[PDB]
């Protein structure tokens, strides 16, 4: 089979700015490579067909070059609905084969979160579990510690982290931390906090509050 | 390398 | 317009077998090739084969052995039905269809179905409520959510308010639990003089297990 080699891996530009990604193949395939978009979420979406050959109801700034072995997708002023997977396929030998893809980044500004603490609910406590929610909203870059303190003691492992892919919008991230406890370790205690370190704060932010 | 959960490149 | 809608997602015992339907509409099955692609973490995009307007069928030659396509023109469906799945076969499938009836440029896709290979047992998420409170307002923006929690495979839907509610929503990625369950929130921000007046709902669907809960999620 051919074997489709896209470069980079990741792109990180700013809006406005034009941008390409590269296709390789192993050996000569004409001008036989259709270019997809995929979304946070998504199914392929279809931009490009035969190297350059335009797609009905594909934004005017997409465009494709090349034949043989090297090929380009380009995006000659990017926008921040372009944040997505990039996937190239060649169909001039059988089996089609699709590269790795190329993931596509957007800079933006520094964007300080907003945090938010949320106790755990009545309803959960009655199950016998405690989860202690942090939340980081639309920030950027994408960098961020949180370090959770039970009545001062430095918590370790028993929270897990995730992260929002970039907006499409603005371009920030979201992130949430959860501590989990049990019910009888969580009505042993008081103070439960939730410390956060960015870029775009000139110290650590603390939210925190009492049981009860 | 693809991700399941958010069908996105991690 | 054209369209391609498959199953819902669910788990397969290994070594069992992944049947997926897709139903379609907007044009005929007697005039155009259904294909069948897959999306894994090990190998990403990956052909499988294509059942043709007269009922023909290719199989890219790792599958030839385990993997069938089947159709019937009248109900606009198209059946695919894969042998002896290892974990590694846990990805999103997808069933496409080109620009013309000969080809492969995929311009029409499926919403895809994740299917997960694994022996553990379906389970159903619970769901809690991330009240909004004083702890979680700023500048006259509140912030509140849900807690989908324990649930198993992947994935669930969370909407708020029955799909009204979409601005300044944020479903965070699962996150699999030491457990093998998995967990995961979802938030929005509203204005907090309307947390007196509007109600907030979380719709939660984990579809391989049939649960669907509402969770109106209310300040404390």
């Amino acid at each position: 089979d051919i074997l489709l080699t896209q470069s980079p891996v990741i792109l990180s530009v700013s809006p406005g700015e034009r941008v390409s990604f590269s296709c390789r193949a192993s050996q000569s395939i004409g001008t036989n490579i259709h270019w997809y978009q995929q979304r946070t979420n998504g199914s392929p979406r279809l931009l490009i067909k035969y190297a350059s050959e335009s797609i009905s109801g594909i934004p005017s700034r997409f465009s494709g070059s090349g034949s043989g072995t090297d090929f380009t997708l380009s995006i000659n002023s990017v926008e921040s609905e372009d944040i997505a997977d990039y996937y190239c396929q060649q169909n001039n030998n059988w089996p089609t084969t699709f590269g790795a893809g190329t993931k596509l980044e957007l800079k933006r500004t520094v964007a300080a979160p907003s945090v938010f603490i949320f106790p755990p609910s009545d309803e959960q406590l009655k199950s016998g579990t405690a989860s202690v929610v942090c939340l980081l909203n639309n920030f950027y870059p994408r960098e961020a510690k949180v370090q959770w303190k039970v009545d001062n003691a430095l918590q370790s492992g028993n929270s897990q982290e995730s992260v929002t892919e970039q907006d499409s919008k603005d371009s920030t991230y979201s992130l949430s931390s959860t501590l989990t406890l049990s019910k009888a370790d969580y009505e042993k205690h008081k103070v439960y906090a939730c410390e956060v370190t960015h870029q775009g704060l000139s110290s650590p932010v603390t939210k925190s509050f009492n049981r009860g | 390398q693809f991700d399941l959960s958010t069908r996105r490149l991690k | 317009q054209v369209q391609l809608k498959q199953s819902g997602p669910g788990l397969v015992q290994p070594s069992q077998s992944l049947s997926i339907t897709c139903t379609v509409s907007g044009f005929s099955l007697t005039n155009y090739g259904v294909h069948w692609v897959r999306q894994s973490p090990g190998k990403g995009l990956e052909w499988l084969g294509v059942i043709w307007s007269g009922g023909n069928t290719d199989y890219n030659t790792p599958f030839t052995s385990r993997l069938s396509i089947n159709k019937d023109n009248s109900k606009s469906q198209v059946f695919f039905k894969m042998n002896s799945l290892q974990s590694n076969d846990t990805a999103i499938y997808y069933c496409a269809r080109a620009l013309t009836y000969y080809d492969y440029e995929f311009a029409y896709w499926g919403q895809g179905t994740l299917v997960t290979v694994s022996a553990a047992s379906t389970k159903g998420p619970s769901v809690f409520p991330l009240a909004p409170s004083s702890k979680s307002t700023s500048g006259g923006t509140a912030a509140l959510g849900c807690l989908v929690k324990d649930y198993f495979p992947e994935p669930v839907t969370v909407s708020w308010n029955s799909g009204a509610l979409t601005s300044g929503v944020h479903t965070f990625p699962a996150v699999l639990q030491s457990s093998g369950l998995y967990s995961l929130s979802s938030v929005v921000t509203v204005p907090s003089s309307s947390l007196g007046t509007q109600t907030y709902i979380c719709n939660v669907n984990h579809k391989p297990s049939n649960t669907k809960v509402d969770k109106r999620v209310e300040p404390k």
